[PDB]
């Protein structure tokens, strides 16, 4: 028994072992309670503000679109605290971990960009945080696994299963089942058991929220479409969760096509994977024939997890939302595009959303169109891949 | 069936039973085969069996690496499903119980999942991130095919969720020893009597404890304070990792250790 | 002959080759006429909020604090897009070029971060851009030259004299003095030939300005002092200018003390060089007995320069600003500090204001003061410098 | 009076004069005095001497390694006034004058400065980074050591440029070919015969054109415009830099070099 529905239509679930299920309950009554308590949004609200640096600009980019009918703006979500969208929804599940009396903050991380966004709430709001963390994400994310110690937080390598993002997952929940009355999990998506999909879309709205004003203040008028890319889904549903009533905007949600959709190398379980029950909900995901979960693929490690979260799922399938995939090779053009022509280091992820704004403009040059791509994170972390990539290509 | 036949003759000779677990196919299909008759002949009352799976997250570290063990022997759910087939051809009766993760469950259909468990002799099914709370088109398509569907009953079980289990579960009820995730290297912590009584109250199928029990005090201990009998999972299969150089050892020990564990469920 | 006095006090001046002065006269002209030009004062304001995020967040470090009589605020423009306050001088003078019809930019670096900050506003506003940088500085600074080419930027090592910034400083005047007619010369401090520690005082002072509405909002009052790093100027003399007649505000600057004043292994010619003449001005210089020019140095290549801005000599002699250092060590505490305790990582120079904050707290923990520090940098550049350190200390 | 005597000598001849640059200690003090007694044997008619400094920023390539040549034989400015006072103890008449950058002139005290420029017999001091506005301590002290401190006339100049120059300069005036920083790659693009003029209108010091001059014909051109003479430095400083190896044959092709170019000064 549930105060919310736990599905988004046939998507979502709390598929979890009965032992977390009162942790669940739990954090859902308490995320409840949150939302009507005028003193938990004005302590959120200051952090936003005063930490994290809300609003984030909305930018208009010219040169990117001179000689079509394309206005693009991008939202700034690469100049919050941090340098990605995530510090938001950290700050709201660190404000929940307090309410509910805990101390301990237990994340998952792959790129490490969570496991940082973790890190930092943590250290301002006096929790002890533990991540888990791939043994093999560890090995090549040496810089943000040094941030996360630099911010007190400890980093444990986890050895089982495939050593990866998906490996970290299933620990963070292990350690929960038997810590979770001093311990809230913060997971770092939208996806997941109930009520996680709810409350990072919420903790995350003011995104297209903050667009929706800055869009009408500007041009007058709603955009024609919302781009954002799809890894588990938070920086997408928060960017699209406010304009979901607005039926005329299109919503447009990038999943990664790594080396080819064909080559099975990709990261697009929306719309080439199979759904399946993992990591707490019914989704999509990518598996083996007979049900393992596979290795995903992206040149972006923000991008690279074989499942999506629910709401994404529902979206599409009431044809709400429109899915699409870029590729390795496109998103790489949208970064060097960004850099020489705005002066914007896009991260990898973004430079996925970007680059399929750049076909929607490219392939109809005189269609009118007003988008805003997420630009959810900035790219620094990026140049040493960009780099060697570009240096095998002799560019 | 196999259950309930079990439980009446162990109550006939005052016994609680024991269970073990094992990872199909760990380390090889050939070995786990052995490994298992050995369990029975040892004294296994019946069987807990995992699949191997790529995300068990109610498993800890011990039996994560009995699943990477099958893996790396190449071992699949339809290889596992052989060997179920094989294990009732040569046992009659003992209740054959699966240890599933979702997905697994899903993957082909959720109705022919527990067709082919019906095909091959399977009496119950455990599916470990599946809380009652979603259990309906599993425990629906469990009792179509003459399956017992298997409910977990926590440490912190509320009445609403002992009546719940009482009702939908057959075969056995799990009766959780502890918060956390499998291991030999945590004990339960908690006196479960009230919950044993409670779920007798309720007419539950008979209680199995499981998680953490390694030693024959702890089985015991479960026939003592009310319980059916008790479940070994980590402890067995420490022994199978323990030994993976000697298959020889590997079945003396597992022997020893599964004779003096059903020895203490005299009681 | 000049619209505006050159000097500020004995400080300053334009010493520079003759055949530049026409160029000085030029800036100095274009600059007056834009501070008078709403048109011009409007794209500017445009450019700093809804390309660089202006205004930045002012957060109070609460932790960091605890159980003393210290109210520390961070000013951040760790947040402004490029993650350091150069963008915000950059912008303005990426228009002047452009007021003035030149289409080129010329720069100098050391560090990296203005050659960045240059590229970036080079990038968005159409402008060829060309930087200088020494060859040493090039060999050490292998991220920051990659943004810089990602931006289009061509980077020009510099193998003259000792190869490193002042080399750099040099080679653009070199260059300048043979191109001015299509060359804008984008100078990175508050230093240099007037009228340039005018104009980025000027095109810097937004700092300062939101600083004290955002304090007297916050805590009703003004701060009892504001506390910057000095490298050559500009992120110092952009937080003070709105608080110089605000005469009960301290205005406090930090140079680096690298090894140890003693060592003579620092950059603090503001209080331990000698007046000299180089980089077109009058001003406090590293210089040896014979008056070559010195080699500077701090753990922090962005504080790593022998002079220092006139201004702050001129405020300094005066008393209205008092200046101070901190050591490497001290820095490198005070970045940890920060990380741990509010979850921000502060660029190294940044570290070294800090640090000055923290010893102010610290020796007088009974002591009621409302302090400023400006944290001009984020500090993610820095990650692998500490890591290095710490290792070798096996920490 | 040095410059006086030389132009009113030269007037008498209808010669221009040729000046040589080279940076005092380049490539070592004893080869470098070899150098400048060659310069003068081969028909220099008055000389540019450079102090090695760390930051010449109106310098080309060439003449930063000369000035980096010198710092490596560890040539300072001290040592620089001791070759100084060799020059002038070798050679009564020949007028020489400093190429300094401000830092070297203030560091000690600017009027000690030109004490010991008056010292060791020093005719005159350009300031290459003082421009005219902020010329007025540095010309002061020039004109009480007996100094002559040398203006830069630039192409650009305006009339008010002009009458500056002409009215504190003293010795020559420093007749710029071109903009951008010395060297030989870049040859001046403009006729400067109106600046001459306007230089003589206003009874400035005659004037001396630099920058770029590599060639005889150059020379000459100077001369016909109505300058002085001409100045030339990275064009001497190269047969240096192309003959380190060779003490020798730097010498032999120094002679060729400005005794060429001198001849080009008849007319
Ligand atoms: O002896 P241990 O501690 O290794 O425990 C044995 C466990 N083997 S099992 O198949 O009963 C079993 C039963 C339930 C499990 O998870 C769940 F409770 F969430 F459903 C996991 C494994
Ligand atoms: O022949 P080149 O092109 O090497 O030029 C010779 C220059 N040697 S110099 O001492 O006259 C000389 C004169 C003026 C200089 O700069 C200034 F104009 F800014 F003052 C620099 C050098
Ligand atoms: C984490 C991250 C993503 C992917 O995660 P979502 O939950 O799908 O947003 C994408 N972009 C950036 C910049 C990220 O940091
Ligand atoms: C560039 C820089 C400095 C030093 O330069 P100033 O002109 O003195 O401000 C200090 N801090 C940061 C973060 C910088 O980027
Ligand atoms: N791998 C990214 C984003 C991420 C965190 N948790 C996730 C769960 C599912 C999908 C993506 C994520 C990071 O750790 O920063
Ligand atoms: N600490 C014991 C007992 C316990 C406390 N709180 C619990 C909640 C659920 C289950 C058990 C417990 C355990 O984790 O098992
Ligand atoms: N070295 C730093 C700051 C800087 C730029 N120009 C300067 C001139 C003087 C002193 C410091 C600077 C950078 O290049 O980013
Ligand atoms: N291009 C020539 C002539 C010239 C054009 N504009 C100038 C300004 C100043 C001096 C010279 C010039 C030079 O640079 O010398
Ligand atoms: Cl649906
Ligand atoms: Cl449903
Ligand atoms: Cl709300
Ligand atoms: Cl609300
Ligand atoms: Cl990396
Ligand atoms: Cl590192
Ligand atoms: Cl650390
Ligand atoms: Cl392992
Ligand atoms: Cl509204
Ligand atoms: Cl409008
Ligand atoms: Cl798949
Ligand atoms: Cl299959
Ligand atoms: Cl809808
Ligand atoms: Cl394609
Ligand atoms: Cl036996
Ligand atoms: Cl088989
Ligand atoms: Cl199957
Ligand atoms: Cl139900
Ligand atoms: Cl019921
Ligand atoms: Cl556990
Ligand atoms: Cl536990
Ligand atoms: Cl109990
Ligand atoms: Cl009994
Ligand atoms: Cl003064
Ligand atoms: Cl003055
Ligand atoms: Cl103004
Ligand atoms: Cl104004
Ligand atoms: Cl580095
Ligand atoms: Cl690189
Ligand atoms: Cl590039
Ligand atoms: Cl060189
Ligand atoms: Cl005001
Ligand atoms: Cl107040
Ligand atoms: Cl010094
Ligand atoms: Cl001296
Ligand atoms: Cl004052
Ligand atoms: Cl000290
Ligand atoms: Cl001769
Ligand atoms: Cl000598
Ligand atoms: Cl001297
Ligand atoms: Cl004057
Ligand atoms: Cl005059
Ligand atoms: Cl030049
Ligand atoms: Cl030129
Ligand atoms: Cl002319
Ligand atoms: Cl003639
Ligand atoms: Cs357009
Ligand atoms: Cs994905
Ligand atoms: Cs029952
Ligand atoms: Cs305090
Ligand atoms: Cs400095
Ligand atoms: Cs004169």
């Amino acid at each position: 028994t549930t105060l919310l529905n736990p599905y988004f239509g046939e998507f979502g679930g709390m598929y979890v072992p009965q032992i977390l299920m009162p942790a669940l309950n739990q954090l859902e009554e308490a995320f409840v309670s949150a939302q009507k308590d005028p003193e938990f949004q004005a302590q959120f609200a200051d952090l936003l503000k005063n930490y994290a640096g809300r609003p984030t600009a909305l930018t208009k980019c010219q040169n990117i679109t001179a000689g079509t009918r394309t206005t693009l703006y991008l939202k700034r979500e690469d100049l919050l605290h941090g340098g990605a969208h995530k510090t938001n929804q950290v700050l709201g599940q660190a404000l929940l971990a307090k309410r509910m009396g805990k101390s301990e903050i237990i994340a998952e991380t792959g790129a490490g960009q969570h496991g940082v966004a973790s890190a930092l709430a943590s250290a301002l709001l006096g929790l002890k945080c533990r991540i888990y963390m791939g043994a093999k994400d560890v090995e090549r994310q040496s810089p943000n696994v040094f941030r996360m110690r630099l911010m007190g937080a400890e980093v444990i390598p986890v050895h089982s299963g495939s050593a990866t993002l998906k490996d970290a997952c299933n620990e963070a929940l292990r350690d929960w089942s038997g810590s979770y009355e001093t311990a809230h999990y913060m997971l770092g998506t939208a996806a997941g058991p109930h009520p996680y999909p709810t409350i990072v879309r919420e903790f995350q709205r003011m995104i297209g929220e903050e667009t929706k004003a800055q869009i009408l203040d500007k041009e007058g008028r709603l955009p024609d479409a919302v781009i954002a890319c799809v890894g588990g889904g938070s920086n997408a549903i928060g960017m699209f969760a406010d304009f979901i009533n607005d039926t005329s905007v299109g919503l447009i949600g990038v999943e990664p096509g790594g080396h080819g959709i064909e080559t099975g190398e990709h990261g697009a379980p929306l719309k080439h994977g199979r759904v399946g029950i993992y990591f707490g909900m019914k989704a999509p995901m990518m598996q083996t024939a007979d049900g393992q979960i596979e290795e995903s693929y992206s040149i972006s490690a923000g991008l690279d997890f074989p499942s999506v979260g629910p709401q994404h799922a529902y979206l599409n399938s009431i044809g709400r939302a429109d899915y699409v995939s870029i590729t390795d090779d496109e998103a790489l053009e949208a970064f060097k595009t960004l850099c020489r022509h705005e002066g914007i280091i896009p991260a990898l992820e973004s430079s996925h959303a970007l680059a399929h704004a750049l076909k929607m403009m490219r392939e109809q040059p005189e269609k009118e169109q007003l988008l805003v791509v997420n630009l959810a994170g900035r790219g620094d972390k990026d140049i040493f891949t960009v780099h060697d990539i570009l240096k095998a290509r002799g560019e | 069936e196999r259950y309930e036949n079990l439980f009446a003759q162990l109550n006939d000779r005052r016994e609680g039973a024991f269970v073990p677990f094992v990872t199909l196919g760990d380390p090889g299909i050939e070995q786990s085969l052995k490994i298992i008759d050995t369990l029975i002949d040892a004294g296994a009352d019946a069987l807990e069996l995992g699949v191997p799976f790529s995300d068990p997250l109610a498993d800890g570290p011990t039996i994560q690496n009995a699943n990477l063990r099958a893996f790396a022997a190449g071992v699949t759910p339809a290889q596992c499903f052989e060997m179920l087939a094989l294990i009732r051809e040569k046992h009659p009766t003992i209740p054959i119980g699966l240890l599933m993760y979702a997905n697994l469950v899903f993957n082909n259909g959720i109705d022919a999942f527990y067709a082919r468990c019906e095909q091959v002799g399977v009496d119950s099914v455990l599916v470990a991130d599946v809380p009652v709370e979603e259990s309906a088109p599993f425990r629906q398509a469990a009792l179509r095919h003459n399956i017992a569907p298997i409910f977990i009953c926590p440490p912190n079980a509320d009445d609403d969720l002992l009546r719940q289990v009482a009702s939908y579960g057959r075969g056995y009820t799990y009766l959780l020893s502890r918060s956390g995730v499998t291991g030999a290297e945590n004990r339960g912590a908690l006196p479960l009597h009230h919950l044993i009584e409670k779920l007798k109250e309720y007419h539950a199928a008979p209680a199995l404890q499981g998680f953490g029990i390694s030693s024959p005090e702890q089985v015991s201990a479960a026939v003592r304070a009310g319980a059916a009998g008790a479940i070994s999972g980590s402890a067995i299969v420490k022994i199978i990792e323990k030994n993976l150089a000697s298959p020889k050892q590997m079945l003396a020990e597992l022997r020893s250790f599964v004779s003096a564990m059903k020895a203490a469920s005299r009681a």
